[PDB]
């Protein structure tokens, strides 16, 4: 079926460079934006890169641009980020996502697998009150995530993501524009909000949902991702 | 060859001519009441000023 | 603005790909053929290399001929002949040994149609050999009562070549009549010239100095 | 107001009147109501041109009711006559591309079949206005101004460079590709299934090249006999006193066309009646 | 025995005239003569569509009164979106001689049939992003006329060859087979609750199924020529049919007789599509007179008119919600009214 396998990560001494490949297959990729997402090992997740279908548009982020590079390979079915300068800070596992946009379409519903990397102003501030909750089995659990501004466009539309990272795994979409489940989740997950503060509500917890659950914003890039609420068996 | 055709179409008048009728009057009365009662949800036989239309 | 902009940048690409696709297959020559039923219309559809519609596309001379054979469509004709306009010509056979009266009865009913008004038709006559021995057999008078003149195989084809010529009425179209026995290779070239001539004259209509 | 000059406000009123309605419609349909194929392309251009040339008219009555000496600024004697220029270029050249895809359509039926589509016509359309630009630029860069009275009049190798390279490219060419073209396509109609016609096509070509040439030809004639004829001198002064006719049917021409080129094609015919 | 069932045919059609002359007592325009006119209707073109480059010859509208699917004879299938005039999918066809288009209740799938003689159901929401063939419905002689979704696993087409058939999608075989009708069948309705359909052949007659049983149940025949459209009422105890000889009349389906005729003196081209509004009082119906024409469906006069097409109207059809009308003709331009 649809397969995201990519590699080309190791060890790297400071002031170097890595290429990155993302190899696709089971799936068009050529009608598909490709994005870069890391993730510290102690924190939660980071937008890196973005490239749209065509290779029309590209954005960095604030601490990515410049350094970085991301190009597409739509003949061969890969993606690359060439990646240069690597400071004491860039160490992570990057993922490779795809979120073909139209009319109805589900962003970022699969995510790729991780390479570690062990190396040697006006953005929107989308914060999570609590970042620990100890949860049991048949027991419901709510999780907050509130955003400084208002995520509410004039269209009706208001652009609040939710991520679930099970132990050992890559994060699966779970809620996209903060009311519609994705393809794939068991029903019992749901999600609401207005304008600024946003809930998630699980209802009859399971040993399958343990994790650490992540709220994203996709108003404009860039993009930032909460704290992450963490809950534990 | 014909035999079999003629007695599928008198098989079929007389299981049409079986079915009740209502009066028109009845009829026109209802298609009446109908559009009557509708008439206030109808964004096209009442226009729809540009603040509650899609299409603007 | 929010992430709309790859939607219309998706509808941007996709309107481009249908201008493209258009363009591309704006360059096709279309043709129709029709003709009575066991006519030679096999025969000639295989003559030129290669359930409903049955198309035969083929190039000759950088010219890409699309051939719809529609005679396996057994209904009425009105409720779909609309959709085979804007073709550049007609091309009628009629197999001149035999359902002759049938031919001359549907060249009156296509040639007078309201949609082809403008096409005009390229009529071919196969079976010569066959005609030409059944004259050696027999009159060629049992089809036609009011045939008159000597019984040669050239009075006889000029006489059914005027009658089916002279059916047509609108000054803006005319009929091209060629003569084959089907043991021939030369049913491509008339139909080249024919269509060539058909371009000259729509061109020229087209431009308004006609 | 002699007669010289009476005329030529008779003429070029007369030709406003004329024009800027036709032109007007004419765009209005061609832009709006007309779809976008090949032929309809040359004819937007030619009416793009004539329609400029028409609104640069009252700059050519203003000109000669004040008998010159423009009161405007500088940048207005630099910018109007030459805008002239480039619009009886451009509609010049692209009744030379008229003829000569009139000409192709004909001569090489099945090339013009599979390369032949609108964007040949928008980049040939392109390249004449960019040529027409181009050849415009001495009469742009050449000008000075000179008081030389109580009124500041406006006007200026300087001459007859600009002289020889206008008359060429104006008359010669445009003239014996016109014609040459339509001799051809004439003759061409006179092989079958064209016997019945050839009466009416050799009426259109023989109008619309004697329009062109008896519209444009004067303008050249009296252009090179200011350059053979002195000035100060009666043989001038008559040159000078017929140039305001000449610029006059000059501009005729440009509304001319119209009534000759959109006009005879009937299915533009029926939806400008349509359109008004 | 022919001469005695010749006999018994002609005096049941007799006793189904006279049962059907008997239940009039009044006509439609005798009881809707005391209510008030609905006046003039002025109707501006909101949006236009240009992306099609050939004849136009079906549309439907989406189940949310947001997207359209289009199909025209240069073989592509574009999907509209009403309300930003773009573009979501363009999807080619094997065979170019298309005649007919449906869209999925649900979302997710698009019919497509014509001269090919083949059904072809496509599938939108794929996981791999591109539309495939989900199948392919082939069992018809004739060139299908029209196909309509009743749910998302069962599909009832109309073809040309004097049969109706409804199909399974999910095996793609023949469960039930409609026949009856001596002429070709050009229109295909269904009614609200999904229950029955009825069809226009091309014999200027109008028959009634049920698509459960699988027999024709009641037959209305008041035309002169081919009927080119139909439509049920919006309540889905009335339709109108449009034929060729320039009128469109309504039929009730359980007085079993005609109630009025939408005819004017004025007009000589033939019915090409008709649709009714949502509240069922305006009667819109598309002419190859280069006109689309508003009738008062209770006062049988015209409230307005919709110019601004330079060829025949193939297809017209009406939101779910009511809000806007939706033209689709041979120039290859759809527009939207409101």
């Amino acid at each position: 079926d649809v397969q995201l396998v990519e590699s080309g990560g190791g060890l790297v001494q400071p002031g170097g460079s890595r290429k990155l490949s993302c190899s696709a297959s089971g799936f068009a990729f050529s009608s598909f934006g490709m994005h870069w997402v890391r993730q510290a090992p102690e924190k939660g997740l980071e937008w890196v890169a973005y490239i749209s279908s065509g290779s029309g548009t590209i954005y960095y982020a604030d601490t990515v641009k410049g350094r970085f590079t991301i190009s597409r390979d739509d003949p061969k079915n890969t993606l690359f980020l060439q990646m240069t300068s690597l400071r004491s800070e860039d160490t992570a596992m990057y993922y490779c996502v795809r979120s073909i946009y139209y009319y109805g379409s589900s962003p970022f519903d699969f995510w790729g697998q991780g390479t570690t990397l062990t190396v040697s102003g006006s953005d929107i501030v989308m914060t999570q009150a609590t970042s620990s909750v100890p949860v049991t089995p048949g027991e419901s659990v709510s999780i907050s995530c509130r955003s400084s501004k208002s995520l509410l466009h004039s269209n009706g539309n208001t652009y609040l993501y939710w991520f679930l990272q099970r132990p050992g795994q890559s994060p699966q979409l779970l809620i996209y524009r903060m009311s519609n489940l994705a393809s794939g989740v068991p029903d019992r997950f749901s999600g609401s909000g207005s304008g600024t503060a946003f809930t998630l509500t699980i209802s009859r917890l399971e040993a399958e949902d343990v994790g650490v659950y992540y709220c994203m914003q996709h108003l404009e890039y860039p993009l930032t991702f909460g704290a992450g609420t963490k809950l534990e068996l | 060859a014909s035999i079999a055709q003629a007695r599928k179409l008198v098989e079929q008048l007389k299981m049409e001519a079986n079915i009740d009728r209502i009066k028109v009057s009845k009829a026109a009365a209802d298609l009446m009441a109908y559009c009557e009662a509708h008439a206030k949800e109808d964004p096209l036989l009442t226009p729809v000023p540009a603040s509650e239309n899609p299409f603007r | 603005s929010a992430e709309e902009r790859a939607a219309l940048e998706r509808s941007k690409a996709i309107e481009k790909n249908l201008k493209e696709d258009g363009i591309s297959a704006a360059k096709d020559v279309k043709l129709l053929l029709l003709g009575a039923d066991n006519s030679g219309k096999s025969t000639i559809v295989k003559q030129m290399k290669i359930t409903g519609i049955v198309e035969t596309h083929f190039t000759f001379k950088n010219l890409h001929f699309r051939l719809f054979d529609v005679g396996g469509q057994r209904s009425e004709r009105k409720k779909w002949i609309h959709c085979f306009e804007d073709v550049t010509a007609i091309i009628f056979c009629v197999d001149l040994s035999d359902r002759m009266h049938e031919s001359l009865m549907l060249f009156d009913s296509i040639c007078n149609n309201k949609f082809f008004i403008d096409t005009s038709i390229i009529l071919f006559l196969n079976k010569k050999d066959l005609f030409g021995e059944k004259i050696k057999k027999s009159p060629l008078t049992i089809c036609f009562p009011e045939y008159t003149g000597p019984n040669t195989y050239e009075d006889a084809a000029a006489y059914i070549q005027a009658q089916f010529e002279s059916k047509n009425r609108s000054p803006n179209k005319e009929i091209y009549c060629h003569m084959t026995c089907a043991t021939d290779t030369n049913n491509a070239q008339v139909i080249f010239d024919a269509v060539t001539d058909i371009i000259i004259a729509n061109n020229l209509r087209g431009c308004g100095l006609y | 107001n002699e007669p010289p000059v009476i005329l030529s406000m008779v003429i070029l009123s007369l030709t406003f009147l004329l024009g800027l309605p036709g032109n007007g419609l004419v765009l209005w349909v061609a832009g709006l109501k007309m779809q976008r194929t090949v032929n309809t392309i040359w004819f937007l251009h030619l009416t793009l041109a004539d329609l400029l040339c028409c609104l640069s008219l009252p700059f050519s009555l203003a000109h000669l009711a004040l008998q010159g000496q423009w009161p405007y600024g500088r940048f207005l004697c630099k910018l109007i006559p030459s805008i002239i220029v480039l619009n009886m270029f451009a509609s010049v050249f692209l009744l030379t591309a008229i003829s000569l895809d009139r000409c192709l359509v004909v001569f090489k039926p099945i090339w013009c079949q599979n390369h032949r589509n609108v964007g040949m016509a928008c980049s040939i359309c392109g390249c004449i206005w960019v040529v027409a630009f181009v050849m415009c630029i001495p009469v742009f860069v050449y000008r000075e101004i000179f008081t030389t009275d109580n009124h500041n009049r406006c006007g200026y190798t300087p001459l007859v460079a600009i002289t020889i390279t206008r008359l060429v490219v104006g008359f010669l060419l445009p003239s014996v590709i016109m014609i040459a073209c339509y001799s051809f396509i004439v003759f061409r109609m006179q092989r079958g299934r064209f016997a019945k016609s050839q009466s009416k096509t050799f009426r259109v070509a023989v109008v619309v090249v004697a329009v062109f040439l008896v519209c444009w030809t004067p303008y050249h004639i009296f252009g090179v006999l200011s350059l053979l004829t002195d000035p100060e001198t009666p043989l001038g002064k008559t040159l000078m006193s017929w140039d305001h006719v000449c610029i006059a049917l000059a501009s005729a021409n440009s509304c001319f066309n119209p009534f000759l080129y959109a006009l005879l094609g009937k299915d533009f015919r029926k939806k400008a009646r349509q359109s008004i | 025995e022919l001469d005695q069932l010749r006999q018994e045919a002609e005096q049941l059609k007799n006793q189904i005239r006279d049962a059907r002359k008997a239940c009039a007592d009044a006509t439609l325009s005798q009881i809707t003569n005391n209510i008030d006119p609905v006046g003039r209707i002025q109707m501006r073109t909101r949006r236009t569509l240009r992306g099609h480059l050939a004849k136009i010859y079906a549309m439907h509208w989406g189940t949310d009164s947001r997207l359209l699917v289009s199909a025209s004879q240069d073989g592509k299938l574009i999907i509209w979106d009403s309300y930003t005039t773009n573009k979501v999918h363009a999807i080619p066809l094997r065979s170019s001689w298309v005649m007919t288009c449906a869209y999925a209740p649900s979302g997710n799938y698009v019919a497509c049939g014509g001269l090919d003689n083949i059904c072809s159901i496509y599938n939108l929401k794929t996981r791999e992003g591109n539309v495939r063939v989900s199948r392919e419905l082939a069992g018809h002689t004739g060139y299908l006329s029209c196909c309509r979704f009743l749910d998302d696993n069962q599909i009832v087409t109309s073809s040309g060859d004097t049969t109706c058939a409804l199909w399974d999608i999910e095996t793609g075989q023949q469960t039930t087979t409609f026949t009856g009708h001596t002429g070709d069948v050009m229109s295909l309705s269904l009614a609200p609750d999904t229950r029955l359909f009825v069809s226009g052949a091309c014999d200027a007659s109008a028959k009634l199924w049920d698509v459960r049983e699988g027999m024709c149940r009641q037959t209305f025949t008041g035309h002169e020529s081919d009927i080119n459209a139909i439509c049920f009422f919006p309540n889905g105890n009335a339709f109108a049919t449009g034929s060729d000889d320039a009128t469109c009349r309504l039929f009730d389906l359980r007085a079993d007789q005609e109630l009025m005729t939408y005819s004017h003196d004025n007009i000589i081209c033939g019915i090409t599509s008709v649709s009714f509004s949502k509240s069922g009082r305006l009667l819109l119906a598309g002419y190859d007179d280069f006109n689309c024409n508003v009738w008062d469906a209770l006062k049988a006069d015209r409230a307005g008119v919709l110019a601004g097409h330079d060829n025949r109207v193939s297809c017209l059809g009406v939101t779910d919600d009511g809000m806007a009308v939706a033209t689709g003709s041979w120039d290859s331009f759809l527009k939207i009214w409101n």
